[PDB]
């Protein structure tokens, strides 16, 4: 029954693959989409209010239903026809689908004379669909049919493709809602603040933010305030209770002091009451937060009607926004107030805001639904002016004319593909950073992408906290991968049985505990609560409990059995403070953990038996989710969480640590991320290094999908050779890092040759690379359109020629063909034209205006596409083929942070051999590994030599005990090999033994998509800038290097006066003026006809040369646009 | 994706084995078997057979251009 | 029309082994012959067409390479181990090419490089001490050792030079290991004696 | 031309240079001129600036040459000095036991540029004729300069004792009329510190001496490095069982030592100390026991390592790590701090939901008591990389600010 | 972009001499032998051999550049000996070693064949 | 203060034990871009004829 | 002169005059790709 040790290591990973069988890696994008199509876009269209328009006859228009599509394209015939993605990426369309609603009209003018015409499927919009979702034509299709469409069976899904680019939503951090958060600013005027950022259940409103603070000692006591949105003062909160109804002091502190037994509470809200006497009724305590407010109204009657509105609507909404909630936000607010006393009391802790607990993943499905609320609300009120316009004249009108269906659409496409999240317009309050273009340079970096996470801080924020690995991060966010640039800690990765949540509704849980013997808030007297356990869910205070331990057994068995309690449901059990917290809202990061019963797990060997015929019984992972058996946990009820890292931590010891543990993890090694995974022997590198791989392995080639023939990349570098590694994790079965690899095995030899790998550098073995060590197949994709946007000038392709063409280049168009386009297989070198371009004009009546390749590329063209775009002129993309064979220059990276160019190729009489002329691939410098300590590369190379001569993969599973270095020499020497992973190695030149027994083996070797062939650049007198005459910026525009002002301060450090002057005057922009020797100001020269003067001072004889540079010239040019006058006296 | 034809370390030839390799699997060798009965005795060859991903095979579950 | 573009193809084709034995003598160098691009006295003509029509899988492999000279065909081809598998094709895919082969060695490319490994060794037991073990117990004995099982290295010979070379010189296919091992020494020789007649030219010009 | 790599913090980072045409598409630097650049060949790209007038180009070639850029002003110290894998092997070359035969010996002057094409008579004449490292390391030293070093691994109470110029250990560098005497060349003989030899041929002998110098020296000592090749592997993050026990046990009683503190802590027979509260007190004596136990573990592996070491061969040298990296690949890998404290509770009175609520113990709060050779256990891994990624951020946040 | 021909290694260019000779001024009896498109495999046997003559003083050669492909072969010798004589019978030497064991080969080679 | 300049050339580094400290090794395609404007004279002007 | 292009879909072979809309005459399909070129490019099998 019990799973033995021995058997351990294969049920949890047993475990893990069924986990990995039901989810996959890009669970929670294809999760938050379906969410958002099947709910949020129902629930925004409903929560919409009907727009009732009369000028006589009333018009109310109410959306009752959606109906969304399969993804479908409109030709220019008209014609639907299903859509595949893969023609989307090719025809540079947008993967969407439309959305239509249902509208119901009804005409009531007078004497019952109604009449309701529904629209049954009204157009409303079309609205992006994501990869692999629900609603996505690739859904359910079998990896044959995946095929059979030119899709990749690997291929995650996850994203979107607007205008054939793919875009991949990036979760985005936030400080979850509906919870009271007390905090302490050091630097402020108040002590203590207890913040609350609202929202209603279903968003239809900005989370709207209520601080309840405590005024900084020092009138005679420490004053709580309340800073109600929508009001520009700090407002008493007795003064916001009496607003609410409850005037009498006692009731005041019946709702926020349940304890009257403790006068150390009382004394602190003392000076409170004391501050607020003179107001003693609802009315005048309206008046006043009216007056205090923003708007104050001159008559005191609209001012009350005004903090009505406020607190019945802005004021805590999440706790209900209709009326009669007063007793509800009353309970809220003291609640709020108890918090920030307990706070200031020192009888709880300040709330810690990097705890993820208090933290929400804003996913795809939630991010487009903000989209679509504004989108939505923006199309209603065109309407509503469509509409309006119509009945003012007393007529009938077509809503078919009213619905400009091209907000939604062009929103939702707009907002995807720039990333800038939010309305068009507001281009600069919008966020950027959201919706990326996938990165698909190999397998691992999509999938990073595709699980990648922001926390936006605010890459200009210098404080280190919110960047820190905050121990919460723990099974959530890989503790690796992060990128090491100005986005440390900011930008993160999920773990990989991370699973965030896609939310719920709390009726069935809210009706369960009606059922059960909760009380509700309204129907207790406060004297209840002192003993009582409160119980908030999603944030909202509902009742309250007399027995919170079996009602939290009760709700654990519930949400064990699949009961009304859904799995992604936390329940929180805070002990010291009565609190029981439940969440179902979405944007809850969690993962899945063993149940542990007294002290065994309830995952039997049973449950391992039906899990290995998981494809005979269909025993699937939700069977083991189902059984009672896993459990998925979040950031805030892991706090409540007695965790067991092992079973091993179970068995019973000469000194019990803990004895009743709750939970175990499935496996340590899930901590980390995608790209962390593939690092073998990950504990046994400094973590840096571990860091800088998990970067590293999304720049190395491999292939980065199985259908790299026909996607049309800007750039796509494919190796050769791709290997899986000899000495691999048990987390690559499935990142699929076997199916497609991104690197090659190496015999690599960590020697001190020639000197050619110091600091950081590789030398790689000629022969090798001649052998296709290591080679790699660049291509680029070049797009051009035709466009006929109008009969003053029309774009064609077609082989220009010398006599008609104006702008054409003196470089030959004998490659292209009579359509204008070059054909596969022709070999094109630097400045060469692929498409022949020409442009009709107002050398006569056309223009060239051909594509040229990018410079210095010299490949030969792979292939070309010709199809017409959304509009429907001709457009083409051509895919050039260029063969990277490794060189001096080329970066290569090992899976330790350990990075290097190559220094030399030697060849492979030239490199060091063994007695068996086993020559290294690779020869990396000694002094890479002490300081680096990446000691991981070596237990992987001594692996992975054991692996080679065995014939098996070597076991790099971070936490694992069964596999240690002495293990791994003993098994070495028993091959015929020194135990340590050394050899004599001889003097390739000489043929002598080398004194040193070189350290030599296979190790796992990438090569990174930096090449030097694309980054080499010189430049000698080239193209210049318009504004100001200095060379241009880039390789791509044959640009200058920048010669800054560190070179400058450097330079004058040297004391290089000349020098100085050239870099910054002579080899940058040379230029002469002509100036005033009275007034200084830049005169009028004419050398054709010898004719200077200053139209100032009115002469023509005392004007002087002066060689400035032009950037000098056109400052002071803009100086004197300032009305500034920088005269430049010679004299 | 397809079988290379040298070991890159030796330069001997391994592109005639992996055919040879998969039936040899198929027939209940063990991996380390298997290289032996192909002679591949330097771990170089070695890693080239047992590292080697065929991906050609999932190439060529795409239709081709023309037909 | 295979999944593998041109110069993969290109590079695959190079990379076969072509017998060599006789014809490697015969044959010149492109640069010395007096010909245009090719000829028969400096390279072999290979053809390569296949055509996947059937429902399976087929192998283009090195038995494909129909050559001009029977002499020099594919190792593989020659008259067990299987052929140099060049390229799998689906149906409807199609491979037709026409390649040149020349006379090259292992300094311009490791494709004209005939060996397959060559292990070279001497003084099996540190004798010299041109090693130096920390711990010479923990050394494997080489194959060439004579050395009882309790002994690790032999005493270390003041007077000693490197003498008795051990050499395994494996063959790729196109030579003969034996054949490697003689027009190693007559090209070692030839570039000795082009050598020395530059020399002897430089010292009567002074 | 001028050679420049960003970011330009001082003079040094853009030097004169002297082309030489080479067949590939890379910027070619010696190894000595990577220090003053700051650059390594991990992806670094340099700019190349090139004069375009007779006067800019005599500017440069007076003022700017890498020779004239030995010495810095900063410090009054050389700025470049002999670098990694040529001071690992200058401290193999200098040691008493290196002899090297006539072939070798002339195939190692064949790398002397400025070599006389006298071959110097050997130290050893007979059974066998031998050079020694230090002899032709001499005939590298240019002039006739005077310098006194010493080995970073002599002894404190050498010079104080008999054998003071007779070194049991061969420190004590002593070149005289350029001739090395005695002692074996490190980071403190050839490095960038003030009184080395590269400084002393510096003020002595010109910028072209001490370039042909510098050179000299790497040729020499690589095409020697040749024959005498260095490594590292498995073996030299090794260590003997006895070395083992030992620190496991220094361990152990290092834990027991902060379970005694805890349980004094904890019975309130602990009272703190002047000028910190008890928390503090309590801290502080937790982390003397642990950096002790770290201490202590870390000397035992340094005294395990044997003379063929190859980290210890790369620290002796000074080319690369410190004896702080042997402690942690071999012994312990230590506390792990965050903001200067150890690990904080993330949770609720809890560093980690695998600890129990209140573990003030060396393991819960972020002792990582495995090297890196054992590897670390999950805890542990969690541990370090949160003081890890304190390093980066700290990397990564303080050049904004420094720029400024 | 910047990778030379792979025959360069090997192939001399028009107008470059296969060896030059050039006095060594510092020593008397001294001579340097730069030897374009030659590497390590006649460096070092020449220099061995050389080595083993004992009217040679000094034996040594170097590759001053693996990107650059010469050779520089410094040798010395007694005054009344030559480098250049000492160079040429050096490679005298050479060849007849070659020549012996190859022969000796070839007779291993008919032994081993046919019994 | 900084600006672009022109005769500016950039790309990786390269380790080269056998250069001087005050030599870099260019590639051929860098030197064959930039270029250096020398003034002809009776002393240099057969070499510059040549180039 | 033809310019004969190939389906994406349905892998036909037919010819495309300029300035007519890209249209496969067996299906309709809106995708089609060049021909391999007759010119002759040599590979050194390196
Ligand atoms: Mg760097
Ligand atoms: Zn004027
Ligand atoms: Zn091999
Ligand atoms: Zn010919
Ligand atoms: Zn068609």
């Amino acid at each position: 029954d019990e799973i033995t040790p021995d058997l351990w290591q294969e049920a949890c990973w047993i475990v893990i693959s069924s986990y990995f069988d039901e989810k996959g890696l890009v669970r929670q994008q294809l999760d938050s989409f379906d969410e958002f199509i099947q709910m949020s876009v129902q629930r925004i269209v409903e929560d919409a209010p009907p727009i009732d328009l009369q000028a006589p006859p009333r018009y109310l228009l109410k959306f009752e239903q959606i109906y969304l599509s399969k993804p479908t394209h409109w030709e220019r015939d008209g014609a639907p026809s299903p859509m595949m993605p893969n023609e989307a990426r090719l025809r540079n369309l947008t993967y969407s689908a439309p959305l239509y609603v249902d509208i119901t009209k009804t005409v009531i003018k007078e004497g019952e004379e109604q009449l309701q015409t529904q629209h049954q499927k009204t157009f409303i919009g079309k609205i992006p669909i994501m990869l692999r979702s629900t609603y996505c034509l690739l859904n359910g299709l079998t990896d044959r049919d995946l095929c059979e469409l030119n899709e990749c069976p690997l291929d995650p899904g996850g994203y979107f493709i607007i205008n054939g680019s793919e875009k991949v939503l990036i979760a985005q951090e936030k400080m979850a809602t509906n919870t009271v958060y007390v905090f302490a600013k050091k630097d402020s005027k108040y002590a203590y603040t207890g913040e609350c950022r609202s929202c209603l259940e279903n968003s239809s409103r900005p989370t709207s933010t209520i601080w309840v603070s405590m005024l900084a000692r020092g009138a005679i006591g420490q004053r709580i305030v309340a800073t109600l949105p929508y009001i520009k003062q700090e407002v008493p909160i007795i003064i916001v209770f009496r607003a609410l109804g409850f005037v009498s002091d006692r009731d005041i502190l019946e709702h926020i002091i349940y304890d009257f037994e403790d006068p150390e509470m009382m004394e602190m809200v003392k000076p409170s009451l004391d501050e607020a006497f003179v107001i003693q009724e609802q009315n005048v305590a309206l008046n006043f937060i009216g007056s205090r407010g923003a708007k104050p109204g001159v008559t005191k009657e609209k001012r009350i009607k005004y903090a009505k509105e406020v607190l019945q609507k802005e004021m805590l909404p999440h706790v209900g926004v209709s009326d009669f909630c007063e007793t509800k936000k009353a309970y809220f607010l003291g609640y709020m107030v108890h918090r920030l006393l307990l706070a200031a009391l020192g009888r709880r802790e300040l709330d810690d805001r990097d705890h993820y607990g208090n933290k929400r993943l804003d996913l795809a499905g939630p991010l487009l639904a903000f989209l679509f609320r504004g989108m939505f609300k923006n199309l209603l009120k065109e309407v509503r002016i469509y509409a309006q316009k119509f009945i003012d004249r007393g007529k009938d009108f077509n809503l078919e004319l009213a619905i400009k269906t091209r907000i939604i659409s062009d929103g939702l496409k707009y907002s995807l593909a720039t990333g800038n999240w939010g309305d068009q317009k507001k281009a600069h309050q919008a966020r950027a950073g959201v919706s990326q273009v996938l990165n698909r340079l190999t397998f691992a970096s999509t999938l990073s992408h595709l699980r990648r996470l922001n926390s936006p801080i605010g890459r200009d924020g210098k404080l280190a906290k919110p960047r820190q690995l905050h121990n919460t991060l723990w099974g959530m966010v890989c503790p690796a991968e992060t990128p090491e640039g100005h986005a440390v800690g900011l930008v993160k990765n999920l773990a990989l049985m991370a699973y965030i949540s896609v939310g719920s509704q709390p009726s069935p849980i809210l009706e369960f505990l009606e059922e059960w013997s909760m009380e509700n808030l309204e129907e207790i007297s406060p004297a209840a609560i002192a003993d009582a356990t409160k119980i908030f869910v999603n944030g909202c205070w509902v009742g309250i409990h007399k027995d919170p331990e079996q009602l939290m057994n009760t709700l654990r068995k519930l949400r064990r059995q699949m009961d009304i309690i859904v799995s992604e449901v936390s329940m929180i059990r805070d002990i010291r403070e009565r609190e029981i917290r439940i969440y179902t809202d979405a944007g809850r990061i969690c993962r899945p953990l063993l149940i542990v019963e007294k002290q065994k797990l309830l995952l039997k060997k049973r449950h391992i038996d039906q899990l290995k015929e998981r494809e005979y019984n269909n025993y699937s992972w939700q069977d083991l989710v189902a059984s009672g058996v896993v459990e998925y946990i979040d950031t805030l009820e892991e706090e409540t969480v007695m965790l067991a890292m092992t079973p091993d931590d179970l068995q019973e010891k000469e000194v019990a640590y803990c004895s009743t543990y709750t939970h175990c993890e499935i496996h340590p090694s899930m901590i980390l991320g995608v790209c962390a995974s593939i690092i073998p022997f990950p504990d046994h590198n400094q973590s840096p290094r571990n860091t800088y791989q998990s970067a590293m392995g999304k720049q190395a080639m491999g292939v980065y999908i199985t259908n790299f023939h026909v996607r049309m990349d800007t750039l796509a570098h494919v190796l050769y050779y791709p290997q899986k590694p000899l000495v691999t994790t048990r987390s690559m079965e499935y990142l699929r890092f076997r199916e497609l690899p991104a690197g090659i095995n190496s015999i690599v030899a960590i020697a001190s040759y020639t000197g050619y790998n110091q600091e950081d550098s590789v030398i790689m073995n000629r022969s090798a690379v001649d052998r296709g060590f290591f080679r790699s197949v660049f291509y680029r994709s070049y797009k051009e359109q035709e466009s006929k946007k109008g009969f003053d000038q029309e774009e064609v392709f077609e082989k220009p020629t010398r006599e008609t063409c104006q702008g054409m280049r003196h470089a030959i168009y004998d490659k292209l063909d009579d359509d204008g386009l070059i054909a596969p297989g022709v070999r094109v070198s630097g400045d060469d034209v692929i498409i022949g371009k020409t442009v009709t004009l107002p050398r006569y009546t056309k223009r060239d205006c051909s594509t040229f390749l990018r410079t210095s590329e010299t490949g030969i063209v792979d292939q070309v596409m010709v199809t017409l775009n959304q509009e429907g002129y001709k457009f083409c993309k051509i895919r050039v083929r260029s063969v990277r064979i490794p060189q001096i220059g080329d970066k290569f990276a090992s899976r330790h942070g350990q990075k290097g160019t190559c220094g030399i190729q030697y060849r492979q009489e030239d490199m060091p051999f063994t007695c068996e002329g086993i020559t290294p691939d690779i020869i990396i410098n000694p002094h890479a590994i002490p300081s680096r300590m990446t000691i991981g590369h070596l237990i992987e190379c001594l692996q992975g030599k054991v692996s080679a001569n065995k014939g098996e993969i070597g076991d790099a599973t971070p936490f694992n005990d069964a596999v240690n270095v002495q293990k791994i020499s003993n098994l070495l020497s028993d091959y015929g090999y020194h135990l340590r992973g050394n050899e004599v190695l001889y003097n390739g030149f000489t043929g002598r033994k080398i004194t040193s027994q070189i350290f030599i083996g296979p190790t796992y070797y990438q090569r990174l998509k930096h090449m030097v062939d694309d980054k080499i650049h010189s430049r000698a007198r080239g193209p210049i800038q318009i504004l100001n005459r200095q060379p241009m910026e880039g390789r791509s525009r044959d640009g200058g290097l920048r010669f800054g002002e560190m070179e400058r301060d450097c330079q004058i450090a040297h004391g290089a006066a000349q020098f100085l002057r050239e870099r910054l005057f002579e080899a940058s922009d040379p230029y002469q003026v002509h100036v005033c020797n009275l007034c200084g100001i830049m005169a009028i020269a004419n050398t054709r006809t010898h004719t200077y003067e200053c139209r100032g001072c009115r002469n023509k004889t005392q004007i002087s040369l002066v060689r400035m540079p032009y950037a000098c010239k056109l400052l002071f040019q803009e100086l004197m646009s300032m009305s500034i006058a920088p005269r430049m006296m010679s004299v | 994706m397809i079988i290379p034809v040298r070991c890159f370390t030796c330069g001997k030839i391994v592109g005639n084995k992996w055919e040879a390799y998969l039936g040899l699997l198929q027939a209940e060798y063990t991996e380390g078997d298997a290289l032996d009965a192909l002679g591949l005795k330097r771990y170089c060859c070695r890693r080239m057979l047992l590292a080697h991903v065929d991906l050609i095979e999932k190439l060529l579950n795409y239709a081709p251009l023309e037909k | 029309s295979s999944v593998l573009h041109d110069e993969f193809i290109a590079h695959r084709l190079g990379l076969i082994p072509l017998t060599s034995d006789d014809i490697v003598d015969k044959l010149q160098y492109s640069r010395d012959c007096t010909c245009e691009e090719f000829c028969p006295e400096c390279s072999v003509e290979f053809t390569l067409d296949v055509r996947c029509n059937e429902d399976q899988t087929r192998h283009v492999t090195s038995r494909d390479l129909i050559s001009n000279s029977p002499r020099v065909i594919p190792v593989t081809s020659r008259n067990e181990q299987d052929d140099i598998l060049i390229v799998k094709l689906r149906k409807g895919q199609e491979l037709r090419l026409r390649a040149y082969a020349k006379k090259g060695f292992g300094k311009e490319h490791a494709k004209w490089n005939p060996t397959a490994g060559v292990a070279f060794e001497y003084d099996p037991d540190n004798a010299l001490r041109h090693t130096v073990y920390p711990k010479p117990e923990e050394w494997p004995k080489s194959e060439y050792s004579e050395l009882d099982e309790d002994e690790s290295q032999a005493p270390y010979d003041p007077n000693g030079k490197p003498e008795r070379f051990y050499y395994n010189v494996e063959s790729c296919g196109s030579l003969r290991p034996e054949t490697i091992v003689l027009s190693a020494l007559s090209g070692l020789k030839k570039k000795l004696s082009d050598l020395q007649t530059q020399l002897s030219h430089e010292i009567q010009s002074d | 031309v001028i050679f420049n790599r960003q970011p330009t913090l001082h003079k040094m980072s853009m030097m004169g240079h002297r082309v030489r045409i080479l067949p590939w598409s890379t910027f070619r630097l010696n190894l000595s001129v990577t220090t003053p650049y700051n650059a390594d060949f991990d992806g670094d790209e340099m700019n190349l600036h090139l004069p375009q007038s007779l006067e800019t180009r005599a500017e440069i070639q007076e003022l700017a040459m890498v020779p004239r850029m030995i010495v810095t002003p900063q410090s009054n110290r050389p700025v470049m000095g002999i670098v990694q894998d040529t001071l690992t092997a200058v401290r193999k070359f200098t040691k008493r036991d290196v002899f090297l035969e006539r072939g070798e010996v002339m195939n190692l002057l064949m790398f002397l540029s400025t070599w006389d094409g006298k071959v110097p008579q050997p130290a050893i004449l007979k059974p066998r004729p031998l050079w020694t490292g230090k002899q032709i390391f001499s005939l590298i030293i240019p002039g006739h300069i005077n310098c006194i070093r010493t080995h970073s691994t002599h002894p404190d109470d050498e010079d104080s004792g008999p054998y003071k110029h007779i070194s049991p250990g061969d420190t004590k560098v002593v070149v005289e009329n350029g001739e090395l005497i005695m002692g074996i060349l490190c980071k403190k003989s050839l490095g960038t510190s003030a009184g080395s030899l590269v400084h002393i041929s510096y003020l002595e002998m010109g910028h072209d001496i001490t370039r042909l110098f510098y050179s000299n020296i790497q040729t020499v000592i690589n095409n020697w490095l040749l024959i005498e090749g260095h490594t590292i592997g498995i073996g030299d993050s090794i260590a003997d069982s006895k070395t083992y026990q030992d620190i496991q046990n220094t361990i152990k009683k290092a834990k027991q030592d902060v379970i005694e503190v805890i349980e004094k802590a904890h019975n309130n027979e602990l009272e703190p100390t002047p000028g910190n509260t008890l928390r503090q007190t309590f801290e502080n004596q937790v982390n003397r026991i642990l950096n002790d136990a770290r201490d202590k573990t870390g000397s035992s592996a340094q005294k395990s390592l044997s003379e063929y070491n190859n980290f210890k061969s790369m620290v002796v040298s000074g080319a690369k790590g410190s004896k702080i990296n042997i402690s942690q690949v071999i012994a312990v890998v230590g506390q792990q701090n965050v903001e200067g404290k150890r690990i904080p509770f993330g949770f609720k009175h809890r560093t980690l939901p695998h600890f129990i609520k209140d573990d003030y113990g060396p393991e819960s709060r972020g002792f990582v008591e495995n090297s890196y050779l054992a590897g670390l256990t999950p805890t542990e891994f969690f541990f370090h990389a949160m003081g890890g990624r304190e390093g980066l951020i700290d990397t990564a946040v303080k050049t904004a600010e420094t720029g400024y | 972009m910047n990778a030379p021909p792979a025959f360069e290694s090997f192939l001399l260019f028009e107008g470059e001499k296969k060896i030059t000779i050039n006095k060594d001024t510092k020593v008397p009896n001294a001579c340097l032998f730069t030897i374009n498109k030659e590497d390590h495999t006649l460096g070092n046997i020449i220099k061995s051999q050389l080595l083993k003559d004992p009217q040679v003083l000094f034996a040594g050669y170097k590759v001053p550049h693996p990107l650059e492909h010469k050779i520089i072969i410094r040798v010395q010798t007694t005054p009344d000996y030559s480098p250049q004589e000492a160079f040429t019978n050096a490679i005298t030497d050479l060849i007849s070693e070659l020549s012996l064991l190859e022969e000796r080969f070839r007779v291993a080679i008919k032994d081993k064949q046919e019994g | 203060m900084g600006k672009r300049v022109d005769f500016s050339a950039r790309t990786v580094i390269t380790p080269d034990p056998n250069l001087s400290i005050d030599q870099v090794g260019v590639p051929r395609s860098i030197a064959a871009n930039m270029t250096f404007a020398e003034i002809v004279t009776p002393f240099n002007i057969d070499r510059l004829q040549e180039l | 002169q033809p310019m004969i292009y190939i389906c994406g879909e349905c892998h036909t072979e037919n010819e495309i005059k300029s300035r007519d809309p890209i249209r496969c005459r067996e299906c309709g399909y809106r995708i089609m790709y060049k021909k391999r070129t007759k010119r002759l490019v040599v590979f050194d099998a390196r």
